[PDB]
């Protein structure tokens, strides 16, 4: 639905 | 980039540095991809002719045994150890292992696992005792640069990585040609089956494979496609390389600033039905202190 993700980043899990 | 280290750089001879490396002569190649199904945000295109100076590149991704020797000699503490967690694929987390509630948006198969790191790749209770010759994983870009510098080497640029991975073929899909399993033979370790629910292991492995698994490419490099993503030196962008200039076509280094570093080659998780990123032109990125169970690196060197 959006571009597939192969590189999981430490920044990506920060959300509040 | 200006890294900081807490270990001195040892003296090494050219002969020592070149062991396990192949010499790629100076010349040109056709970098990039124009597959109509490529995701625009990846910037696989344009296809362009790039000239590179001669360089050396590792035949194998850096192994656990090699990373262990680096850590033994330097006391290096990896980013995953400092943070206290790394990303593990869901199917590889043993039941009951403590896990964080962390969510990678759009990718729920990634689990943040306290205590997962290069020597315990699935978290506390796992080990690498049976994986000495597998690629080291849970190494960030910073960890890769630290290793490479200690070894007397560096990371390859994206263009160096791709020239070496293409192995003397002009604009082929994969390192060995245009067919994924020529003659019915698996040539790389990627996913088979239904991602992310079930990996059939048809190619022999549902995790990493030894760094010397499968046939090499025409230049003698192993597992450039599949196995683990490989850090490169460049900052990521989707469009810096669309410019036609000496900076983008002769020994290109990528943009001077950025937020994520390039990774090449795909991994044991890649599959045509999801990412389709095990083609040699494919590319993605990750932020430089990030680490995961499917990402490692190989080194390059100036002769
Ligand atoms: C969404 O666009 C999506 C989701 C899964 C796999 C591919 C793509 N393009
Ligand atoms: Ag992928
Ligand atoms: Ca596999
Ligand atoms: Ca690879
Ligand atoms: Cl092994």
């Amino acid at each position: 639905a959006t571009t597939p993700l192969c590189g999981p980043s430490r920044a990506s899990i920060l959300s509040g | 980039h200006m890294p900081s280290f807490d270990f001195d750089i040892p003296r090494r001879s050219p002969q020592e540095i070149a062991k396990g490396m192949v010499a790629i002569p100076g010349g040109t190649f056709r970098m990039g991809g124009e597959d109509p199904d490529a995701f625009p945000e990846d910037g696989e295109g344009p296809v362009r002719t790039v000239r590179l100076s001669p360089f050396l590149i590792d035949r194998y991704a850096v192994s656990n045994r090699q990373f262990a020797a680096f850590v033994k000699a330097t006391g290096y503490v990896t980013d995953a150890e400092r943070y206290g967690w790394s990303f593990v694929f869901h199917a590889h987390v043993a039941p009951g292992t403590p896990v964080m509630d962390a969510v990678v948006p759009e990718a729920p198969w990634w689990v943040a696992v306290p205590g997962a790191y290069w020597k315990a790749p699935e978290g506390p209770g796992s080990s690498i005792t049976d994986r000495p010759n597998h690629p080291v994983v849970h190494v960030s870009w910073n960890d890769a640069v630290a290793y490479a510098t200690w070894a007397g080497k560096r990371l390859p640029t994206e263009a160096e990585w791709e020239m070496a991975a293409r192995g003397g073929l002009d604009q082929a899909r994969y390192p060995w040609g245009n067919e994924l399993t020529p003659r019915g033979r698996h040539r790389c370790n990627i996913w088979q089956g239904t991602f992310p629910v079930h990996d059939t292991g048809e190619d022999g492995y549902t995790g990493t494979a030894p760094v010397n698994a499968f046939a090499p490419n025409g230049y003698g490099l192993y597992n450039v496609a599949g196995n683990v993503w490989e850090w490169c030196a460049d900052w990521w962008s989707a469009d810096w390389h669309a410019t036609e200039s000496p900076a983008t076509r002769i020994d290109p280094r990528g943009p001077e600033t950025g937020t994520a570093r390039v990774t090449k080659g795909g991994s044991f998780l890649c599959h045509e039905s999801y990412c389709n990123r095990y083609r040699v032109a494919a590319r993605t990125c990750n932020t430089p202190d990030s680490s995961a169970a499917h990402t490692g690196f190989r080194c390059a060197a100036d002769p």
